[PDB]
């Protein structure tokens, strides 16, 4: 799953 | 509000304590109480609010994904009918997730965004609005799915427009906004090319502005830039 | 009970789903509902109950320890008065912990223990009773601290007496009981020599019985034996 | 902190 902040 | 009798400063102090204790549901409840005092939030307070709810909903999302995967497997051709229980429990977690998102969106609408005039506050809150509509979109399946997706898109777009006008390309809020909007494009909007273009352009424009930064600001910006690169590596 | 309208089998199924999703508060609520159906629990069901509440209270204990440490530091000579907030929030977590322990102890008293006649069920439940009085003892400071400690001791002792009469020395329940009673001696009862003697004797008596076991039983027993050795290494 | 199960 891709990175989010 | 159960927090209505507690001092604003005490709520913020307890949110920080709850964070140290990894009690993020408490942290979110304290920060909800602080928001409901009606005063604008400082930079630190905005990040306490965001950390709290990101951790709460992050756990819900992880649980929902496990349960959705079990449910999809239970419905494949060749499986043993396991009754309504998997669907029921996935729905329970889903409803709780939607409730948390509605709570955060309600705080942003009443009345954090309308009072946020500085770029650093307004972009931050509009990014959050995009994020929590994105989490709603991750579980949406009915008549309102398209409208939820467009609500996320619209919030992210207003945040982008402000950030490009008012912040440098290395500003970590601008970078984190672009990171998440890029993920929205890839995972929600079925727009992988937009996701890749946004991540790449954001990375390159930040690269060219790093020379203006202090050592500490450089660290902040390059950390988010690495996440952009990580996603680009995943996607290409 | 909020679970009173759900089928026993559905509650157990959802407890297992909650475990896969790492939703241990839900798992505990489901297993509480299953207990309250009034039927005895199977071996698997007893372990679902124990896993659920051990994870819930384990998180509470970890949070309480963080908050207690912050509170003790805030009270050292030379600190800045940080108001009542640290104490208040430590008390809040403490009360929630005590509530979970009281809930588990209530399930054991109404009526799991009185119906448990087989050694594997009765020792398991009496161990749990010792464990949850031990967690209450970890936070106790008032008129009832000694009585809480003696309640833990008494439950562990009855479990030990049954286990020595009815189970082989390698039985994992007997081993886990002795492991935890040994920790009770060390950390709660201020009896490190008893803790060490119990751990050592338990380990040696199990060692001498391993030859009777299958490969799978050997694995189960030696895993707990390693924990006994780990504690002995910590303590000597 | 010591091991318990
Ligand atoms: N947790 C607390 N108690 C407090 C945290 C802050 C704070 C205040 C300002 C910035 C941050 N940066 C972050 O959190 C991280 N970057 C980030 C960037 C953009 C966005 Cl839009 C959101 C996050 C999170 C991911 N890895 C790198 C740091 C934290 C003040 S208090
Ligand atoms: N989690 C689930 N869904 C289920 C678990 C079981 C089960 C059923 C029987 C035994 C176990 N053993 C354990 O759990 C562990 N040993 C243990 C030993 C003594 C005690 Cl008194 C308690 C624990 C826990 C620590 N490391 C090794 C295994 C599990 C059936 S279902
Ligand atoms: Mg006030
Ligand atoms: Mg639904
Ligand atoms: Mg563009
Ligand atoms: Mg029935
Ligand atoms: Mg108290
Ligand atoms: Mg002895």
């Amino acid at each position: 799953f891709p990175a989010t902040v | 509000g159960a927090m209505g009798s507690m001092e604003r400063a005490s709520l913020i102090q307890k949110a920080k304590l709850a964070e140290q204790a990894e009690r993020y549901e408490d942290m979110a409840a304290f920060m909800k109480g602080a928001v409901e005092k009606g005063e604008e939030l400082s930079c630190e307070e905005r990040n306490l609010l965001s950390v709290a709810y990101k951790n709460v909903v992050g756990g819900q999302r992880a649980a929902w994904r496990v349960l959705s995967s079990i449910e999809q497997k239970s419905n494949e051709e060749g499986s043993e009918e396991k009754g309504p229980e998997v669907r029921e429990y996935r729905e329970k977690v889903e409803t709780e997730l939607q409730g948390v998102c509605d709570t955060v969106l309600g705080l942003l609408d009443s009345h954090l965004i309308k009072e946020a005039g500085d770029a650093e506050s307004r972009v931050f809150y509009l990014k959050m609005k995009g994020d929590y509509y994105r989490y709603l979109a991750e579980v949406a399946t009915g008549d309102d799915k398209k409208r939820i997706i467009d609500s996320a898109r619209s919030a992210y777009q207003e945040a982008m427009d402000i950030s490009k006008k008012e912040m440098p390309p290395t500003n970590p809020i601008r970078l984190g906004l672009a990171l998440n909007f890029s993920v929205f494009h890839y995972e929600i909007a079925n727009s992988p090319e937009e996701a890749i273009s946004l991540a790449k352009t954001t990375f390159d424009e930040a690269m060219a502005d790093l020379h203006t930064l202090s050592e500490d600001s450089y660290k902040d910006s390059t950390l988010i830039m690495q996440l952009l690169r990580d996603n680009l590596t995943l996607w290409t």
